């Protein structure tokens, strides 16, 4: 039966907690990464090595981050729980292939783990640009392993986002339109659109410097006519839809939170919403060449691109606004999941505005290849990525699980990591002005001091992952059961009780059309 | 039980089979390229093949068996098959887009040409011209098996099945051929690398189509389908004309404009 | 069928609030160990 | 070159990078005002016990936010084009000269007349000379002649490197089959470093850029010193 | 051919419990043995495999 | 949100323990390395 | 010998910041025009400009190469 | 287009098996016809060494390293030219 | 170089019945050619081959209209 189960699930619930269980420990191992990124930092000189043991940590400390915790917890684990409860569905559309979707990641991440361990490992940055990821600069196994990682981490995710979309289009009650459905099952409904039209792209291009290292093709190699920079077109094709793919789950649940600690029965301006999320989506894949400005590239294309980039900030920032208009007039309950989310609208705001900078190519010539970029995403990654994780993780624990948190511990949390990313992140602006780059294992003496600092920060950050660890334990240790929530009428994921029984909507909801 | 119309599938072992075949299968690879040794390789494209043949029985035994594939599931069915064909023309796109770069933009490594230097094409009206009449007959072809099988003709519908999967069959061979006559090859710089790497990926997807056509010929036989319930049927027709339309798009853009 | 309910729904047990402990001190310490000995791994390797 | 608790840009060597400061100072404005009314709106909404929980109606102040960003976005953008096109413009240099990236060091080359090249490494933290800065010396420093405007061709022998100097304002990526085009013209002497600015492998931090501007007679006075 | 298939309905619905994977017969456990073997066992090796690549060799 | 009494109350001394178990389990291995670095960049 | 020469020219056919076939192009147009006046009796200091030209814009290693195949027989551009 | 044919009133399948033996495979038939016209092998060219052309960055897994995977000696050269 | 000359070759860059481009591109080569030369001080004599060849397949009328238009300044083609 634990075999049958865990192994062989074909229920929504049970595949979300697997997956829930796979991005918490993938990111341990990201933070781990993390912090010896900081400890080489932390003072100047030299602590573990030259540019390429410290280049695998960096990379790997992406691939973790990115693919291993934020997209399995966002996406395989709120999605799986939480989309079929919003919509009354009985689960997924593909029960099955929902699970291949999951266990496809232990391999994925095997295989990065294995491309570590290999030879000096993959030193190329998570973009893997030829020829440095090519086969005479990283001659040997450690970059094929991470090519196939990426492959078995797509194919997860494609296959998801058809079970997604299928879902949300197909498993709704009759009555329900699309625009009766809440806005987290909007979010993943175009992240998943997203994934479907750029994980793709990414498969041809990885593919192809797959080839390149293999089988004597020259995609990317000049000698053979080819060109590394066709190769980066093919990534950032892909890897701009990505980043919108790392926030758009967020905003859904984002939107849910502020609505639930508000009092309110919606959130402000729902259509507004529905506009905005599909406006960034489909302006995601037409900005691509932004991380592309040094390349040399025609000036008309560089001021393209940076007109095209900067008009996302007017559907994000109507997102913004809905959410201080949702809180406006509420009765606001100042919950753990609260706190995360009011972290997350300022804090992605300011790393939303440090990328409307990027932005504009001029300045980024500057820019580019700098901490700056490191700080604009880690404002919108650390800070709004991770920030809707922990909101969604605090506010929906009880369902999940059936136990209650100790709020106050949750505070507690919320406290330290504001201090943490603060610390870790702001001074790395000043860092990039002045002109220290990216991907470096030791820096000129006079960035010193806010290089210090920022470890000093990554450290505190690490007290608050430890922390929340206790914090876990100890829900599961007291066992407080829930009774009851407020606001189940407009919050249906909630009204099967905590945690909701293994089949659910076995009898469908009623709704009539009138 | 229950009263909606959808199905509550019995867990299976075949996700974590096909999961741990994938691992296999890109181990498997590396240890080729690096480690001079297919062993782990034939594994997991062994796994692979098993898994896919005890899902796919279990999707045959849940609906023409069991009755599990109410219209309500149909029609997700639909919606999966297309977005799939969706992401596999995404796929197709990066190598187009790898083509049309290059060609586009010949470097000076070639002579600044196109194509390049030292290559000579394949006549685009010779056998290309053939295997585009080829797989433009079997769309026709698998038409009409289509209209049979909806009309309730056992015996049209499985003749036009057989000349649809005969002429895709037709195509495999003529592209091997071609592939052993061409005088370049995929080591011949960026022109070998677009024309295998994207006529090969294509030809696969065409062994994977026939392969398709070919269990619906059987299931076909066994008098799985009827007149108006056949979604594997529907599916393998539209993966059909998605191969079909890749290939047009491959003769105009890499046989022809590019020779 | 299986067992529902509040610590039934995981596949780990609450049942021992100690014993919880440690598989999860072993379960988060593992994953927050491992890059710090494959970076030991590769110092040691050459 | 930057200096300790620096929050700002290098100061500016070259015209194109004084008008990006200005750039950044106007837009940094925006930013923080934009921060900083998001952050009293948050305040705002959560300090009242006043309460309104029944539908709102969004369109009209939808037309405010969408309307003021988009006019926000138009004043920086104006700027900020002026500035590309600027940058593009055809400049007519009287000198050119190629850097060439490798793992890891810089080589240059000056072969408008006669066929001058060298190679540029960083001088390790060991040798250095009391004084000189860790990281960022060069043994062979580019010298060129001030207050000129230089064409400078980037390219590389093998990986990707980035060619840059943040005080003029420069950034050219260095990839291997391609010459990439930026203009330089130093409105003063000195010395102006920069560092590789793509990831390239081992010594990615250990292969900086030293500029020497000089005047022409100085920097003629050198070439010919090469014969 | 006949149509057999009114047979294949009444063995997959026939009410013994089985899942859809084993419910054609012991065939079906074999063919299941047979891939769960190969896979486990092959997983196996693959790590064996990782242990002897992660240290210099040959 | 409304709940039962903890069935297992987990007391300041409980709460103690598990953080301090929690705690030195990120903290121990961790730092063993980090500590023996010079030992491995010689061998 | 119009010249006074410093340096490469603005060309309007490559206004951009890939340089590469400006380079490309002088080198073939130098190596075509030294080639047009041995083979039919004339003098290569009418090919001086795009001599100059190229020797200013493209890499020394390039250049080598160019010349390498050219011995070689296997330049792939026409001249 | 209406390209030249004109039938409907009801597309079925004895339309789609007309277009299947009356144009279809008929122009299979002339493809394939056309096709063993011009079969017959090209005079193959002398070897140049071109450097953009028998790319070995690293051995193939297979053989002896040095031949593509459907290597065909009477067309295919190898780096220093045609076997023997 | 040494000349016996009869008549234009089969030039494998026209190979078919419209010679109109062989034509053409044989005259802007002649004075293409010859403007290069009568600058940098050479002989037109190398340019001698592409004379021989427009002059060979160009109706007169053709030659009389280009030269013309190159005289009042409204050639079209690029010399
Ligand atoms: C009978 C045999 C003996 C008689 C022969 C006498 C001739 C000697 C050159 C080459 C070149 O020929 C061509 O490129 C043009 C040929 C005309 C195109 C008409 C073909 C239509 C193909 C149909 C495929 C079926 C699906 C259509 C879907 C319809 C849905 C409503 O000609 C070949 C043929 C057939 C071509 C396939 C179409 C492919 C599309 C390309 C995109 C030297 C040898 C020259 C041989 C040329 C023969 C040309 C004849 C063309 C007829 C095509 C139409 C078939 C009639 C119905
Ligand atoms: C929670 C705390 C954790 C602890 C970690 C820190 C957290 C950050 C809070 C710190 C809150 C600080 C509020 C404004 C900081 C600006 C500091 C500055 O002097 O900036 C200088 C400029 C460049 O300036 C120059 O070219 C020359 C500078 C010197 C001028 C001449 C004076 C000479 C003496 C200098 C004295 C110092 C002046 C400072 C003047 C200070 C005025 C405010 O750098 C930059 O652009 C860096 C910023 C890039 C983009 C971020 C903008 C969005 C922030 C708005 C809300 C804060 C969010 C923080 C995120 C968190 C906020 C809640
Ligand atoms: C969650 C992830 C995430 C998100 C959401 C974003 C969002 C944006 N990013 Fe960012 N970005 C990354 C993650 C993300 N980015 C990563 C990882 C990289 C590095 C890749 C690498 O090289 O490794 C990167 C790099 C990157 C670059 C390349 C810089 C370089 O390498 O030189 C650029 C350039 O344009 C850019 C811009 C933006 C912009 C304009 C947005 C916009 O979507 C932001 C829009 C939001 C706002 C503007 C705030 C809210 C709006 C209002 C309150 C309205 C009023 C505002 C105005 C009128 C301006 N990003
Ligand atoms: C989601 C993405 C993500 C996240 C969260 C982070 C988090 C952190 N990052 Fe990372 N980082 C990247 C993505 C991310 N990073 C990327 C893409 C790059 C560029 C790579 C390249 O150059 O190739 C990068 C690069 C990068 C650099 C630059 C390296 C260089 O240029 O040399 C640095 C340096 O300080 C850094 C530090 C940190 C630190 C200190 C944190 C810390 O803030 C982490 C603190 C811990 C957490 C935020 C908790 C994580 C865990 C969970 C959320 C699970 C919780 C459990 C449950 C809910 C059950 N990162
Ligand atoms: C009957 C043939 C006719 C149709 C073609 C059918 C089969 C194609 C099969 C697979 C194609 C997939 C990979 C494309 C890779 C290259 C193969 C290209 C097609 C091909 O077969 O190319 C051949 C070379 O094959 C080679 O190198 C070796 C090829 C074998 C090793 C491939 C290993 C790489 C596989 C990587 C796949 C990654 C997929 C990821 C998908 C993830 C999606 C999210 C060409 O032979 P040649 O001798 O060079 O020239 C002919 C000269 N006479
Ligand atoms: C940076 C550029 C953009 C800045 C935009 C700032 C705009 C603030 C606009 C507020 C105007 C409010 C006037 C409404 C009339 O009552 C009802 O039904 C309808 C109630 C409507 C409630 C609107 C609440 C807004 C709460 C603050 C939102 C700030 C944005
Ligand atoms: C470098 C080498 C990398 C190798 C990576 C290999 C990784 C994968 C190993 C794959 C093993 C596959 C095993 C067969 C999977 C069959 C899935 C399938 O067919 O799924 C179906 C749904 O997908 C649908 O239809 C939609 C259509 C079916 C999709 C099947 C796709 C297979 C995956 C191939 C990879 C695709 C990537 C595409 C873009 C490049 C059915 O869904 P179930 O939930 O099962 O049942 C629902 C029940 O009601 C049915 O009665
Ligand atoms: C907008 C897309 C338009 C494509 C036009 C391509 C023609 C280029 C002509 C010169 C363009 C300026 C440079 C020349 O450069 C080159 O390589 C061009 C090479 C091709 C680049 C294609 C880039 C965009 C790809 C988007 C693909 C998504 C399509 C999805 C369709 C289902
Ligand atoms: C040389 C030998 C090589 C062999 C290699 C083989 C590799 C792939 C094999 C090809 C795919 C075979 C798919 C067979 C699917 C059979 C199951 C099926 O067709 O199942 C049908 C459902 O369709 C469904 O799930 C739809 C199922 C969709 C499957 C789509 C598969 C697409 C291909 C995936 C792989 C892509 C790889 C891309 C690489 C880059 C069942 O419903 P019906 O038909 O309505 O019947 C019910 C009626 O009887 C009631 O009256
Ligand atoms: C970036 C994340 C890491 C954050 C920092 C970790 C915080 C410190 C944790 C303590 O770790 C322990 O520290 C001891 C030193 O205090 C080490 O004992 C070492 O030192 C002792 C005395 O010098 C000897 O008794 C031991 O045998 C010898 O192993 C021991 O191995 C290590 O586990
Ligand atoms: C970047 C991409 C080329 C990728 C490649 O090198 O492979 C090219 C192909 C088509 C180009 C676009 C088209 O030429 C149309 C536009 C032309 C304008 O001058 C710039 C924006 C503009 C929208 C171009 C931006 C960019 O250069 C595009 C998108
Ligand atoms: C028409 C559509 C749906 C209305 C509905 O059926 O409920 C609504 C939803 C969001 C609206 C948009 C958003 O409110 C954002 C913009 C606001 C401006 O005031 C008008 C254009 C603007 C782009 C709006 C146009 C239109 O009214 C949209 C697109
Ligand atoms: Cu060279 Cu980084
Ligand atoms: O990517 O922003
Ligand atoms: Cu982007
Ligand atoms: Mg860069
Ligand atoms: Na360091
Ligand atoms: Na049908």
């Amino acid at each position: 039966m634990f075999i049958n189960r865990w192994l062989f699930s074909t229920n929504h619930k049970d595949i979300g907690t697997l997956y829930l269980l796979f991005g918490a420990w993938a990111g341990m191992v990201g933070t781990a990464l993390s912090l010896l990124i900081r400890a080489e930092l932390g003072q100047p000189g030299t602590l573990l090595g030259d540019d390429q043991i410290y280049n695998v940590v960096v990379t790997a400390h992406a691939f973790v981050m990115i693919f291993f915790m934020v997209m399995p917890i966002m996406i395989g684990g709120f999605g799986n729980w939480l989309v079929p409860l919003m919509i009354g569905a009985p689960d997924m559309a593909f029960p099955r292939m929902n699970n291949m979707s999951f266990w496809l990641l232990p391999p994925s991440f095997l295989l990065l783990l294995a491309s570590s361990m290999v030879e000096a490992g993959a030193g190329t940055g998570w973009t893997v640009y030829p020829p440095l990821a090519g086969n005479l600069a990283h001659a040997g196994a450690s970059v094929d392993l991470t090519i196939f990682s990426l492959h078995l981490a797509g194919v997860s995710s494609i296959l998801g986002a058809i079970n997604f979309i299928t879902t949300i289009i197909n498993m709704k009650p009759p009555a329900m339109s699309q625009y009766q459905t809440p806005l987290f099952v909007w979010s993943v409904m175009i992240t998943a659109v997203l994934l479907l039209l750029s994980l793709p792209v990414l498969a041809a291009g990885i593919t192809m410097l797959l080839t390149d290292r293999n089988l004597n093709t020259t995609f990317f190699d000049p000698a053979g006519g080819g060109d590394p920079i066709l190769y980066q077109h093919l990534f950032w094709f892909f890897g701009h839809p990505e980043v919108y793919i790392l926030i758009l789950p967020g905003f859904g649940m984002i939107s849910h939170i502020v609505t639930y600690y508000s009092g309110k029965k919606e959130p402000f301006g729902y259509m507004g919403m529905v506009w905005a999320m599909m406006s960034i989506g489909f302006l995601g894949f037409i900005v691509w060449a932004h991380h592309m400005f040094t390349v040399g590239m025609d000036v008309d294309t560089r001021a393209y691109f940076t007109s095209a980039t900067m008009i996302i900030a007017i559907p994000t920032g109507v997102k913004v606004f809905s959410w201080l208009a949702t809180l406006h007039g509420g009765n606001i309950k100042w919950s753990p999941a609260m706190m995360w989310a009011l972290g997350f609208i300022f804090l992605f705001t300011v790393g939303g505005l440090t990328g409307i900078v990027l932005a504009n190519s001029s300045l980024d010539i500057v820019l580019h290849d700098t901490y700056y970029v490191v700080a604009h995403f880690h404002y919108v990654l650390s800070m709004g990525a991770v920030f809707a994780i922990m909101g969604g993780f605090v506010h929906w624990f009880p369902l999940f699980s059936g136990y209650t948190l100790n709020d106050t511990w949750a505070k507690i949390h919320f406290a330290i990591m504001f201090v943490g990313v603060n610390m870790t992140f702001f001074p790395q602006h000043f860092l990039g002005l002045s002109g220290m780059p990216r991907r470096y294992s030791d820096y000129p003496d006079a960035y010193t001091m806010w290089n210090t600092i920022s470890s000093m920060g990554s450290f505190i950050s690490l007290t608050a992952v430890m922390l929340m660890v206790f914090i876990i334990w100890e829900a599961f240790a007291s066992k407080r059961e829930v009774l009851t929530v407020d606001l189940t009428t407009t919050n249906l994921e909630w009204l099967n009780g905590c945690p909701p029984p293994y089949h659910t909507f076995e009898e469908p909801t009623y709704v009539n059309l009138k | 039980h229950q009263t909606h119309a959808y199905h509550m599938v019995n867990p299976s072992p075949w996700p974590l089979t096909g999961a741990l075949s994938a691992l296999l299968m890109t181990s498997g690879l590396t240890m080729w390229f690096h480690f001079n040794s297919m062993t782990l390789l034939m594994i997991g494209l062994t796994t692979n093949m098993l898994t896919m043949y005890q899902w796919w029985r279990d999707v045959i035994r849940e609906s023409t068996f069991q009755g599990h594939h109410t219209p309500a599931v149909q029609k997700g069915l639909r919606y999966g098959m297309i977005l799939f064909i969706i992401s596999e023309v995404l796929f197709f796109t990066g190598f187009f887009w790898a083509f049309y770069h290059s060609s586009l933009a010949p470097t000076p490594e070639l002579g600044g040409c196109w194509p390049p230097t030292g290559i000579h094409p394949l006549n685009p009206l010779e056998v290309p011209l053939l295997n585009t009449s080829v797989l433009l007959a079997s769309g026709v072809s698998i038409t009409w098996a289509h209209h049979s099988l909806m009309e309730g003709d056992r015996k049209h519908m499985l003749q036009a099945l057989f000349i649809t999967i005969t002429l895709g069959v037709y195509f495999t061979l003529l592209q091997a051929s071609e592939y052993y006559e061409a005088p370049f090859t995929i080591s011949d710089g960026v022109y070998g690398s677009t024309f295998f790497v994207a006529t090969g990926f294509h030809g696969l997807h065409v062994i994977i189509g026939s392969t398709f056509l070919i269990v619906c010929f059987f299931r076909q036989l066994k008098f799985h389908f009827t007149s108006n319930h056949h979604f594997g049927f529907e599916a393998a027709a539209w993966y059909w004309h998605f191969v079909d339309v890749v290939w047009l798009f491959l003769y105009v853009s890499i046989y022809w404009w590019g020779s | 069928h299986y067992e529902e309910g509040p610590g039934k729904n995981i596949p780990f047990s609450v049942e021992n609030k100690w014993r919880l402990l440690a598989m999860m001190t072993l379960f988060f310490g593992s994953g927050f160990a491992a890059p710090f000995f494959i970076v030991r791994h590769q110092l040691l390797k050459k | 070159m930057a200096y300790p608790m620096q929050l700002g840009f290098q100061d500016a060597t070259s015209p194109i990078m004084e008008e990006l400061l200005h750039f950044h100072d106007h837009t940094l404005m925006i930013v923080f005002l934009i921060s900083s009314l998001v952050l009293y709106i948050i305040s705002l909404m959560l300090t009242t016990k006043l309460t309104h929980t029944s539908t709102m109606d969004a369109q009209e102040v939808e037309t405010i936010w969408t309307i003021l960003p988009a006019i926000i976005l138009i004043l920086i953008a104006l700027p900020s084009l002026r500035i590309l096109y600027m940058m593009d413009e055809i400049n007519n240099p009287s000198l050119t000269v190629k850097t060439m990236g490798h793992q890891w060091y810089w080589s240059y080359e000056y072969t408008d007349y006669e066929d001058l090249s060298f190679d540029s490494y960083m001088i390790p933290t060991s040798e250095l000379k009391p004084g000189e800065l860790r990281l960022l010396e060069v043994d062979n420093r580019v010298v060129l002649p001030m207050e000129m405007t230089i064409r400078m061709l980037v390219s590389s022998e093998d990986v990707l490197h980035s060619w840059a100097v943040p005080s003029l304002g420069l950034k050219t990526d260095a990839i291997p089959g391609r010459l990439n085009q930026t203009t330089l013209m130093s409105s003063r002497p000195g010395l102006y470093y920069g560092q590789c600015s793509e990831i390239c492998g081992s010594n990615h931090s250990f292969m900086p850029i030293v500029l020497e501007l000089v005047p022409l007679k100085y920097f003629e006075k050198w070439s010919a010193s090469m014969l | 051919f006949e149509n057999r298939v009114a047979e294949k309905q009444k063995l997959f619905q026939e009410d013994n419990g089985l899942p859809v994977h084993l419910k054609g017969g012991a065939t079906d456990n074999i063919l299941y043995r047979v891939t769960m073997t190969l896979c486990l066992g092959g997983t196996l090796y693959s790590l064996y495999c990782l242990g002897w690549a992660s240290f210099p060799h040959k | 949100i409304t709940a039962k009494p903890a069935k297992t109350p987990t007391s300041p001394k409980e709460q103690a323990i598990g953080l301090s178990v929690t705690f030195l389990s990120f903290l121990l291995p961790a730092g063993w390395v980090l500590y023996h670095l010079d030992n491995y960049k010689k061998s | 010998k119009i010249k006074n020469y410093q340096t490469a020219p603005f060309d309007s056919r490559f206004p951009n910041q890939n340089q590469t076939r400006n380079c490309w192009q002088n080198y073939l147009d130098f190596h075509r025009c030294e080639k047009a006046m041995t083979a039919k009796g004339g003098d290569v200091s009418v090919c001086e400009w795009y001599r100059r030209v190229y020797k200013s814009l493209c890499p020394i290693s390039w250049v080598s190469t160019w010349d390498d195949r050219r011995a070689e027989g296997t330049f792939p551009g026409k001249i | 287009a209406s390209a030249a044919k004109g039938d409907h009133g009801g597309t079925g399948a004895r339309t789609w098996r007309f277009l299947t033996f009356g144009l279809a495979l008929p122009s299979v038939a002339l493809c394939t016809l056309n096709s063993w016209l011009h079969s017959g092998h090209r005079e193959r060219p002398a070897f140049i060494p071109y450097h953009h052309l028998r790319i070995r960055t690293k051995p193939f897994s297979w053989g002896d390293g040095n031949h593509t995977f459907f290597h065909n000696p009477r067309v295919n050269p190898l780096p220093t030219g045609y076997e023997k």
